[PDB]
């Protein structure tokens, strides 16, 4: 509906790089959520906020200034503190629940088999939380598979190899009502 | 104390005319500048913020074309083209979390014709001898009648020092032509002192009123006398 | 945050008597409520502000509370007095959305307070003329070419009178 | 690290110097949102159901780069101007879906161990180059602090192809090209 940003603190008063990032943490969907915002200077973090401690802290000693100046203003240290209801809590409850956390794309799965052996292809899928599982007649633990392939357009693809040379790749999706089999050939 | 200087405080403009303001800022710790508009009904509206140096950026609402410019960290401007109706423009000063502060504020009055401009007629007038005999206190009366635009401010002056003590001036000013929208106005005040110091000659009472008009670069072809920028004002001795 | 309700205008009340100025506001995002004053010849003042929701702020004898239930930022005041007499607008901004500072105002509502309050007082005065100009300290016109001004507060009220017209009289 | 269920990067401002060159961006679980035109003061999603629910006020995102504009003059200023080295990137070039001749593809390059955050990725198809299809992300940041970034090129999958993903960067002496072919495996 509306997303809401984390907005980073201002310094008091040759190619360079600055980098700032506010990330919410969620576990239990908004039950546990840890907040943190990094102030990177050249591959340097110097400034950190984490809700664990409750204050900024100074990461490196480049940082002890302006970490003890924004925890000496209250109404800074307090706009701080309450980014993790305005921002992390807001936008998990609000906008993410029409999109990221709605956005459900099925899985495609091949069974090409080649070996230098029978690996299962599933490709264009979202989210990454998937299982695929091998039974020819009962699963076999044998077996590699490659990591997690994130695409970079909100999909995923994983390959899982079966080492051993009527075959079935199972898998199971968030976005699948009933578990996707398909008849291997070899 | 002020952490913001806006100037000027009134501007006549003509119909299609431009104008450019500026606003210092005086607090490092306020570093976002903005401008806000207050039309003749009294709304106040967000306009634009600027925070760093070059920023640029434009709003046109009906009444005025705006131009807000960040010159330099303290540095912010204002142009307000083809300007068809009065308004007020604050410029104000916040930081990131917000707690905005408003300058002494830009009236801008549009006027269609220059001829409805008219300097005030500015007279004092002696207390009473019945209030000194009565309340032991003599409280002197000034008047500035018959101008237009109210670009007026009134000041009293006792031997040559800006006075405040009973002093009250009008927070309004009235309207001699009601009915009209560009009505001349009047202005009045008020200075309360003891009958002992109304009665001491060698006090000198002055009101000013400094009237803001036209300028020198306006034409004006006319059997009277320019209503420019001038100080009107009157005096009166103390009498026993 | 679109809009900010405010209650309709103007409010009369008696030096003594208690305010209540409403306000609703309607908004997507977590805003920090305000409450600004403006007095007839003044700029905008910040009265007071409510950064975290379901807490109230003071200023003077002005409270208001940052009700997140009903949305809600009722001004109130236990006794008003007549240096209160201004226009109050509700304000508030976002915390985590759009552009800093900036507020979003609603409507405003004045205020005029009429003194409580006997002994009134009506003076002739004149120089170096021969207009007349009178005073009035009334605790409480239809004529032509006569101008009354709006009674100042200066606590002693006093308003000035004057005409051009030769049978003019204070009366 | 930290373990959690979800990671929304709520706000990653990213500013150099000098050139003036500036970038604001919305994570989810390590893809993009959006990202918001600095230029032309718009917000710009990844996928273009999302800009139909959800919405942000790109002046945000503006005002979010301004902060670290002004921290990174005042950081410069503090650290006697220390600026610091570039890094070799490295490419990949895998297909985002199981190849086949004849139906339509993407062939994507993950250039990854980028900084500074400026680099030139181009195509090529047969040593010619192809500019027509070519999609690029945004600077996705690493928790090393470097930088990662992918490109798309829609092909169709023939035997004949060679295709090659060129990457220029100011830590690289000389051009780095990764090759591909529809009989490949990775
Ligand atoms: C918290 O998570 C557990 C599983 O980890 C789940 O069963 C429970 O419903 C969640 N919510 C609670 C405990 O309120
Ligand atoms: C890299 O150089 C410029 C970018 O500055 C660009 O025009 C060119 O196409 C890029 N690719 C090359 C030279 O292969």
């Amino acid at each position: 509906q509306v997303y809401s940003l984390i907005r980073p603190n201002e310094n008091p008063a040759r190619h360079f790089v600055y980098q700032f990032m506010g990330e919410c943490y969620f576990t239990n969907g908004t039950q546990r959520i840890r907040y943190v915002t990094r102030y990177i200077y050249n591959r340097e973090e110097y400034v950190r906020y984490d809700s664990d401690v409750g204050e900024h802290r100074a990461v490196t000693e480049l940082g002890r200034p302006d970490a003890e100046y924004w925890n000496s203003q209250p109404e800074i240290l307090e706009r701080t503190r309450a980014e993790l209801d305005t921002v992390c809590r807001h936008n998990y409850e609000g906008p993410e629940t029409h999109t990221s956390l709605r956005r459900l794309e099925q899985p495609n799965v091949v069974i090409s088999l080649s070996r230098t052996t029978l690996v299962c292809s599933v490709t264009d899928f979202y989210p990454a939380k998937i299982k695929v599982r091998w039974f020819r007649n009962g699963q076999e633990e044998t077996v590699s598979s490659t990591q997690l392939i994130r695409n970079g357009d909100w999909t995923f693809q994983v390959l899982v190899m079966l080492e051993m040379t009527v075959y079935t790749c199972h898998v199971e999706h968030p976005s699948l009502k009933s578990p996707i089999t398909v008849e291997w050939t070899g | 104390v002020t952490l913001l200087e806006q100037n000027p405080r009134w501007r006549l403009v003509p119909r299609g005319q431009a104008v450019n303001l500026r606003c210092i800022l005086k607090n490092s710790q306020y570093p976002w500048m903005s401008w806000y508009q207050q039309d003749l009904q009294k709304q106040l509206q967000w306009l634009f913020t600027l925070r760093s140096p070059g920023d640029k950026e434009v709003k046109s609402l009906p009444g005025a074309d705006y131009l807000a410019t960040r010159v330099t960290d303290t540095e912010l401007r204002l142009q307000v083209a083809n300007m068809s109706q009065g308004r007020t423009l604050y410029c104000t000063c916040s930081p990131q979390t917000t707690e905005v502060f408003f300058g002494k504020g830009t009236r801008l009055t549009v006027v269609e014709d220059l001829n409805k401009v008219f300097p005030p007629e500015v007279a004092v007038f002696e207390p009473s001898e019945a209030e000194i005999s009565h309340t032991q206190k003599a409280t002197l009366v000034c008047l500035a009648t018959g101008f237009y635009p109210d670009h007026v401010e009134l000041s009293w002056w006792v031997n040559g020092k800006e006075v405040h003590s009973g002093v009250c001036t009008d927070p309004q000013p009235l309207k001699e032509q009601p009915a009209l929208n560009d009505s001349r106005y009047a202005l009045s005040s008020r200075l309360r002192v003891s009958a002992t110091f109304w009665q001491n000659p060698r006090n000198h009472f002055r009101c000013q009123v400094q009237f803001y008009g036209l300028s020198e670069n306006d034409e004006w072809t006319q059997d009277r006398a320019k209503p420019v920028t001038q100080i009107v004002s009157a005096e009166a001795w103390g009498r026993a | 945050g679109d809009s900010v309700t405010q209650t309709e205008g103007p409010v009369t009340l008696s030096e003594g008597t208690s305010l209540t100025v409403n306000c609703s506001y309607e908004t997507k995002q977590y805003p920090t409520l305000f409450w600004y004053v403006q007095y007839p010849g003044e700029g905008p003042q910040l009265l007071f502000k409510v950064p975290k929701a379901n807490e109230k702020g003071s200023s003077r004898g002005f409270e208001a509370t940052y009700n997140k239930e009903a949305t809600s930022f009722h001004l109130q005041k236990a006794s008003v007095q007549e240096s209160d007499s201004a226009v109050y607008y509700c304000a508030l901004s976002l915390n985590s959305g759009g552009s800093n500072a900036k507020l979003t105002f609603g409507k405003g509502t004045k205020l005029s307070v009429k003194s409580h309050i006997p002994d009134p007082a009506v003076y002739q005065l004149r120089d170096s003329k021969s207009k007349s100009v009178c005073l009035f300290t009334d605790f409480d016109s239809k004529d032509s070419d006569v101008y009354i001004t709006d009674k100042c507060v200066l606590k002693s009220n006093s308003a000035v009178a004057w005409s051009n017209k030769s049978d003019f009289a204070c009366a | 690290d930290i373990e959690a269920d979800h990671v929304g990067t709520y706000g990653i401002s990213v500013y150099q110097s000098p050139g003036d060159i500036g970038q604001y961006t919305f994570e989810f679980d390590g893809d993009e949102l959006f990202y918001v035109d600095l230029d032309k003061k718009e917000t710009v999603w990844m996928l273009p159901e999302f800009g139909q629910l959800a919405s942000f006020d790109p002046q945000g995102g503006l005002q979010n780069i301004a902060v670290v504009k002004h921290n990174l003059g005042v950081l410069t200023k503090r650290s006697n101007s220390t600026p610091a080295t570039n890094e070799a990137p490295q490419a990949t070039v895998f297909p985002k879906s199981p190849v086949l001749l004849g139906q339509p593809n993407t062939l994507i390059c993950f250039v990854d161990n980028i900084f500074p955050p400026v680099i030139n990725i181009t195509w090529l198809r047969n040593s010619k180059s192809v500019a027509d299809g070519v999609y690029e992300t945004s600077f996705f940041v690493n928790r090393d602090y470097s930088f990662h970034k992918l490109s798309y090129l829609t092909f169709i999958p023939s035997d004949d192809d060679i295709y090659d993903c060129k990457v220029e960067h100011w830590g690289l002496e000389e051009p780095v090209l990764k090759h591909w072919t529809s009989g490949l495996e990775v």
